[PDB]
């Protein structure tokens, strides 16, 4: 069957993974200890009955994984799936890659191989990292490269924490992200990217919450992930396998970045002041502020769009909605693509956790989008990098562990090329 | 992993150290004899970061006490938490330094340093993965200043891939506290610029201002000053000892805070700082906390940061808080007053946060600033130095121990170069 | 179906809207919480069964809407339909328009669009403001202008609080009203205007109440509104749709102002000392003091009259009454209009709220009137404005926010033109 | 939104302030320590208008206390409601002003004003949407008069789009209360004409008349006078704190009350004012209330409004009332005595009403009058000024602090122009 493995790497990735696992447990009826039909896509079938997931959990930081190992979702995990080392990169690309990561990576590969050995049709991977964080950027890149050698035909999807233009966390992100882009590019297939500023905005407006945490964010991410994956596991009108997200979303083999957005993301309060019909949901999906990154999508033609409807969904309504969207003048599309939309309709609805603010909905959607409008963010990032690098800010740290500066230049060139390609596409 | 070895040097260094060990003890639920009496498993998870374990569930500071001047360390020993230290970790000589850097660095200190090195080596072997060394000393004395520098040199030589951080008590330039202080400070700074990865610069003048202007306090003792220092110190390493959302680390902070290798002199702060009496008049919002953190009057170095640009800033929060609130606050600060942060580094700030507030507070925060304004401090010291050295005043005390004029000159030159470099990024 | 939205803007408007909603709840059987046939004209059909209105609730004043949000008619409303800001204009036309309103207006427009997206035949709007109040005059004008761009074919009816000649509230009304007239004129279709002095007079004589409030006034207004709208919702002999009030009431495309008057407005006491026959009601409607503005209608020819009979009504009787009215010498009519009267007869009677003084009547009427007799009031207003403006009273406030003084002159010119047109019509 | 920052300046300003904070506290159900003990949610809906919230459901006046003269503020602190104020909001110096405007405005006050500005800025940041600043001071002193003006200047400069209103205690022209009073008053008025949007002019003579003639009272203390002032103040802002039919606001009142930018000097009043003893002899009809409001003997400025025309009048009612009754009453008043309201402004009156009577009363009302008669007050002050200044009497005390003769002259000129303008609309 359509049966697969996940990868959660670095602090952020691990956090996301926890949430994901919780969501999965809710969905498939599994109790935190492994006790309870088609669950087995992730949870490789087990000895005494108690289910155990297929996820690679990696952190060179001990602390986050240590927390997990003394949590509630604890015995659920295999000891080995969770991996440990000694110290952070500390936002240092030249440590996940090159120096310290080239040591653990072998172990990770072995684990992955072992996991694969249970599949009877390994459709691919899901990878969780951060365009920014030191471990989950260099290390993840390295891992992806390794996988490329050992699994050429298998899809490798990535869930990515792009840094928002204005807001920041650690002031060496512009280097790290760029480096990741340079070395991820050719080894991944798809990189689903979500900002944090956008999420915060959504929370403030749509969910009516002005005091968020990371936990909430993680839950939201997990929801999206679930939406993406549910066609593997449950039945459906139209089933979108992992390998479709290659072919209905990558118009050219360097453009690997889609924006992942969810709806309806509205709390219980003015949910009952709403219909929550299919058309409305679709409309919400294409609006600017509901997107989970900081693009003005009205500034950029859509290349490929992909929608994953869940729950009580009649295809006719969906079709109507899509037609309406097509009709709209502001939702721009490329010169070379008429069949812009890819639709998945799944008989199982989304499932809501205790503590998760998003209330119970009979129907919901996850949208995946490729556009020239992502290029703005890239350009901004490039600019940031250039401003940093001319005065040689913090270069000696990465170079002092094991790097050429020409690498940086190469990365910049690559970015420029990407930009040019985007421009061409727009034309 | 992530284990830290602590060294305290000289009188100041020892005194601050005592307070630091009290505070850390309290934090980790260690009683004055060394027994654990905590109620949370969070407390012991990473207790190894500061403490070694012994027979009978005994916990012992991974701490070395050094002084050529004997008696100061005897006071430490006599003290309440003095009984937690390993007797074999007291390294002391039989002669003072007369506030003489040369005696600490070249002659008297050289005779004692072997012992200290031996102890340090021993300590290093009980690290699963040594994070680095943390030193507490003073510039202006002989032992902390000279011998501290000497020891740092040795340790960097032996463990160049582990992090070397120093909490160094510098002079109060408007009212200086010894006569040869400028000489000592200048000599030390030279060594520290080259042989440490980060130096937290604390000055008593600033502390007193904090006590009086901000905390609304009077009759403050050296104990109280030590307390303040200890709180910052503990804050610095919180993310190695405990859980959180974004977890900091020593090199992580260095990575975000040191954009050129020699510019590693930080101004530490703590927040909140309000009066004990007027408690209810204020409350703990993240914005208020950040305001307190960022205001010049609340810093513990002798600068007006408003007379320079921030190269980089690290904020470390403790307590469960809205990341949205944090990030947005930072953004607003940057937008409103962009002139005070150098424009050549997009996002000068950094956030870290730990889910575990210290004792009383729900929300606490530690500030680490790297500003071009700190040039002022060095500039004044160099001015002080020059006025004396051009007349070779007090120089015989140092030449008598084998130091050469040329060395002094070179130290001055290096100090000036540092200043120049800082001015570049202003 | 004939299915539509309302707009309630400013303090007064909001107050009126509350009353209106209460009345609607009474009429259609809906409980204050949304629980219970043809209700759905306003109450767009809902998810779990509990009905939610289609009204735009806007106030730059927080306070009034805050009150609503903690009232009884509370969960009934959607959170978004009610809108908030920060501070009043403070009877300052140059703040609803120009400065502060150009900020919120977008949101309002979005809301309106969303509401429209539920209609299967949006017949138009109902707008509640004040010729005088700072928010609901500038802001409302702005809103109307915006709507004109986004809905050209859709009717936009307005319910208006004209200031009475003698009585006043806030002593910058003469500016504001005039400004509103200047900028409303070409974007609205109909502006149903009610004074307060007239209402008070009615209360003193007809209802036998000498200690009124705003609440009573609001209730009265709501009654009128209900009468206007009931042909959309319930069955009838003759059904007057919203779009009829364009075509049977606007003889020329600048004359957009009718007087809205109700009968019988008599309490329980000397109701039983009365027959309350159709003819009597009709007579009452055309009498001077029962009108809800301060015109002497005997000083002015009628252009178009429109009557909306409700309850136990036989058309023959109505016809007879109309004939009688026509016969009367004092009820003057224009040279150019023979078919002066437009009649709507509705099988559902009016419905009386607990607390509302007007007792239960088997039959009742609402009358809408265009005449040259409205021009007197306009003239008075103009005079007031001119007296104010020559010494430059309070001009620096509006000008100091963002205005030309030439605007004032333009407004005056417009008023003059209107007057001239009225004169011509009279001729 | 709609948040107000309160400043109290000088002795008078502080004393009135204390009373004001007592009264507001009572109104909002705040007890003397700062705990809420109300029974209505109406009380807290807009509590933010005057109070900040702190940890433990503590409410703190958004209030700043300023005096160069120390000790007056110590009395405030010692007082019952003194404990509600934030200690950091007490800004005071170490020297009096000797009733000297120049010392308040130019020299001594300039040294203290920075602190006040800093506090004000801090206060401003805790406003969602700052409505404006409300000041309490006195003309005739040095601090309230000079430093008050100084502070107002600064604040207008920094927040020119927020409303600046002052409750200013002026002289009693028939029996003046200091010797340099005229100088001070004249100097202040100059500043206030230019840098505030509205000034409520209160005079002790009028208050005493009210107490004696109207309220039938004797032995009245400054406390009692403060009470009366505080009641008007609270009335003024009721519509920002509470619900109603027609809700007022600061700028709304300014919009209806200031037909020319410089004519913003108001005569405040309260009604009802009858004896405590003879309570039952009268009752609370709207007509009676309006009669009380409009009668000259019931006003708190030192004019006969019958010796001038009303440019505009704002009445603010509290209690549930017939709007018909209100409007009709107003109309009747205007019709009967049209000569007392300028004929060039149709509808000189304004009504506002709030559904929430204060403590005892079912029906209360606040009067705000803008009459051409107030020229009398200014005229007398200018007369006083001239008689002294033409002999340069007492002038050395001011020139000694750097003030120039020309300034005095200019102030007089401006005052005269004000008078002339008022006479125009008479
Ligand atoms: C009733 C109550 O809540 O009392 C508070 C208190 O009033 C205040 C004023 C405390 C008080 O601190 C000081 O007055 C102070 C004295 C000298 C130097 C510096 C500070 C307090 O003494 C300090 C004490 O701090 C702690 O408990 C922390 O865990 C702190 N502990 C120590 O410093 C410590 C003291 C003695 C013995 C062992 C440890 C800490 C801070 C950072 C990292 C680790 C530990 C607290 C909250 C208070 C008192 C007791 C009055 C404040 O300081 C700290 C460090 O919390 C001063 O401003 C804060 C705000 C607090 O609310
Ligand atoms: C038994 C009874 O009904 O007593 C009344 C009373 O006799 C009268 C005479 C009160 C009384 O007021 C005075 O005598 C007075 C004294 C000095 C200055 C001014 C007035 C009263 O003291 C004042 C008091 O006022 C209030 O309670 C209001 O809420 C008022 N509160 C305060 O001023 C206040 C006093 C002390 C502590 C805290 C607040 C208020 C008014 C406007 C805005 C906010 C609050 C009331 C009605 C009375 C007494 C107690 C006798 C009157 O005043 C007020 C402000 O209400 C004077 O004329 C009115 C009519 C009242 O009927
Ligand atoms: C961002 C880096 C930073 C730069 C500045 C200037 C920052 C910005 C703001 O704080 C974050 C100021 C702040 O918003 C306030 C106005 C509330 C306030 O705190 O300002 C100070 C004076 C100010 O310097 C003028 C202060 O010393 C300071 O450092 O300010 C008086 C104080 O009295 C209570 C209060 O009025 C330096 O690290
Ligand atoms: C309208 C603005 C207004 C103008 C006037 C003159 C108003 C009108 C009326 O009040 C509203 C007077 C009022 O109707 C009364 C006759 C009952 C009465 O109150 O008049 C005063 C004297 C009168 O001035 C003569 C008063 O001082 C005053 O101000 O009157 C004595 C008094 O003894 C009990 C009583 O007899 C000034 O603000
Ligand atoms: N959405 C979300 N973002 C997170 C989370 N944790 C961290 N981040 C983001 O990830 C970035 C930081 O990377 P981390 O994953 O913390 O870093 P790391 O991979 O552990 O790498 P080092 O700590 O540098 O070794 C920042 O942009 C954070 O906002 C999380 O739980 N959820
Ligand atoms: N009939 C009726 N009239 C009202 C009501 N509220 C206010 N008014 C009238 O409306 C006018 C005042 O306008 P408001 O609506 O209060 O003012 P606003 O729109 O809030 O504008 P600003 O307050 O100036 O920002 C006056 O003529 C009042 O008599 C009400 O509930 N019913
Ligand atoms: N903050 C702080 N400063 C100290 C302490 N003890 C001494 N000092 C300062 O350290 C300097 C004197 O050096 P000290 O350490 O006593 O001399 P040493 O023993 O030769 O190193 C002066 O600037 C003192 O103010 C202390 O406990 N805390
Ligand atoms: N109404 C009132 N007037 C006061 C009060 N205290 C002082 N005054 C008056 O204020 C003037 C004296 O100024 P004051 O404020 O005491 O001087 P300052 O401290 O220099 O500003 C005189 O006209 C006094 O009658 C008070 O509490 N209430
Ligand atoms: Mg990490
Ligand atoms: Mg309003």
């Amino acid at each position: 069957m359509r049966e697969c493995i996940s990868i959660h790497v670095g602090q952020a990735g691990v956090q996301i993974g926890n949430a994901c696992w919780e969501l999965y447990c809710l969905e498939h009826g599994i109790q935190p200890d492994g006790q309870m039909d088609s669950f087995n896509t992730f949870f490789s079938e087990t000895g005494a009955g108690k289910h155990v997931p297929r996820a690679v959990f990696v952190d060179l930081e001990p602390t986050v994984i240590d927390e997990v190992r003394t949590g509630t979702y604890r015995q659920l995990f295999h000891p080995e799936q969770l991996i440990t080392g000694k110290e952070d990169a500390a936002n240092n690309y030249a440590r996940g890659h090159y120096t310290i990561g080239k040591e653990i990576i072998d172990l990770v590969l072995d684990r992955i191989r072992k996991l694969a050995d249970q599949c009877t049709g390994l459709q691919g991977f899901l990878v969780f990292h951060s365009f920014g964080g030191g471990t989950g950027s260099g290390f993840t890149s390295l891992l992806m490269e390794r996988l490329s050698v050992d699994y050429g035909k298998k899809s490798k999807l990535e869930f990515s924490i792009y840094p928002a233009p204005q807001v920041s966390t650690a002031v060496v992100e512009p280097y790290n992200s760029i480096l990741t882009t340079h070395t991820t590019l050719e080894h991944s297939d798809c990189a689903f990217m979500v900002d944090n500023e956008a999420i915060y905005d959504i929370c403030r407006r749509n969910l009516d919450i002005e005091r968020p945490t990371y936990t909430n964010l993680n839950r939201l991410i997990s929801q999206i992930v679930s939406s993406i994956t549910a066609s593997l596991r449950f039945d459906g009108a139209l089933n979108v396998d992992l390998t479709e997200f290659q072919t209905n979303l990558v118009p050219y083999p360097r453009i690997h970045f889609p924006l992942a957005t969810y709806a309806p993301v509205i709390s219980a309060e003015k949910a009952y002041h709403e219909q929550l019909s299919v058309a409305e949901i679709t409309n919400a999906c294409f609006e600017p502020a509901n997107q989970m990154v900081k693009c003005d999508p009205r500034h950029g033609k859509y290349m490929a769009c992909c929608l994953l409807y869940r729950g009580d969904v009649v295809p006719k309504d969906v079709n109507a909605a899509i037609a309406t969207i097509k009709t709209k003048r502001t939702i721009q599309f490329v010169d070379w693509c008429p069949t812009g939309f890819k639709v998945g309709i799944n008989y199982q609805p989304p499932t809501v956790v205790p503590g998760g603010d998003l209330a119970k909905v009979q129907r919901a959607v996850c949208m995946l989008s490729n556009t020239t409008a992502i290029a703005e963010a890239w350009a901004r990032l490039d600019h940031k990098f250039d401003l940093m690098y001319a005065k040689r800010a913090f270069v000696h740290w990465y170079v002092g562990e094991g790097m050429e500066e020409g690498e940086f230049s190469e990365a910049r060139e690559d970015m420029a090329a990407l930009e040019k390609d985007y421009e061409e596409v727009g034309v | 992993m992530r284990e830290i070895v602590h060294i305290q040097a000289g009188q100041c260094g020892n005194q601050i150290g005592a307070k630091f060990w009290e505070v850390i003890s309290d934090e980790h639920g260690i009683d004055p004899t060394g027994s654990y009496h905590g109620d949370s498993d969070l407390q012991l998870e990473r207790i190894n970061v500061y403490y070694n374990e012994a027979a009978g569930n005994k916990y012992v500071p991974r701490a070395i006490l050094v002084d050529l001047e004997p008696g100061t360390m005897d006071s430490v020993r006599s003290g309440p938490f003095g009984q937690i230290f390993r007797p074999d970790n007291f390294v002391f000589g039989q002669s003072g330094a007369g506030n003489n850097w040369a005696k600490g660095h070249y002659t008297e200190g050289a005779e004692l340093v072997d012992s200290v090195l031996d102890v340090v080596r021993k300590e290093s072997e009980s690290c699963d993965c040594l994070q680095g060394f943390q030193l507490t000393h003073s510039l202006g004395g002989g032992t902390g200043s000279g011998m501290g520098t000497l020891l740092i040199s040795k340790i960097r030589e032996e463990y160049p891939d582990r992090i070397m951080n120093t909490f160094s008590v510098v002079p109060s330039p408007k009212v200086s506290d010894t006569v040869v202080e400028p000489y000592n400070a200048t000599l030390s700074v030279h060594q520290l610029v080259e042989n440490t990865d980060e130096t937290y610069c604390i000055d008593n003048e600033a502390l007193y201002d904090i006590c009086f202007r901000t905390l609304k306090l009077t009759t403050p003792t050296y104990g109280d000053l030590n307390h303040l220092v200890s709180a910052t110190m503990s804050g610095v390493t919180t993310c190695l000892r405990f859980p959180g959302q974004l977890n900091a680390d020593l090199r992580k902070l260095a990575v975000n805070m040191v954009p050129f290798p020699r510019l590693h002199f930080f101004m530490p702060g703590f927040a909140p700082l309000t009066s004990r009496g007027s408690q209810q008049y204020r409350a703990l919002t993240v914005p208020e906390l950040t305001q307190q953190m960022f205001d010049a009057k609340n810093m513990m170095a002798a600068c007006d940061p408003r007379h320079g640009r921030y190269l980089t800033v690290a904020a470390v929060f403790r307590g469960r808080m809205s990341m949205k609130e944090v990030d947005e606050q930072m953004l607003n600060v940057q937008n409103k007053n962009s002139s005070y942060f150098v424009e050549w580094i997009p996002n000068n700030v950094k956030t870290a946060v730990c889910d575990i507030p210290p004792r009383g507070l729900k929300m606490s925060a530690t500030f680490i600033g790297n500003s071009t304004a700190i040039q002022e401090l060095f500039k004044r010291i160099s001015e002080q130095f020059t006025a004396m050295f051009r007349r070779k005043a007090f120089l015989h005390w140092y030449t008598g121990e084998g130091m050469d004029e040329m060395e002094f000159t070179e130290a001055e030159s290096n100090m000036n170069d540092l200043v120049s470099e800082y001015q570049q990024y202003q």
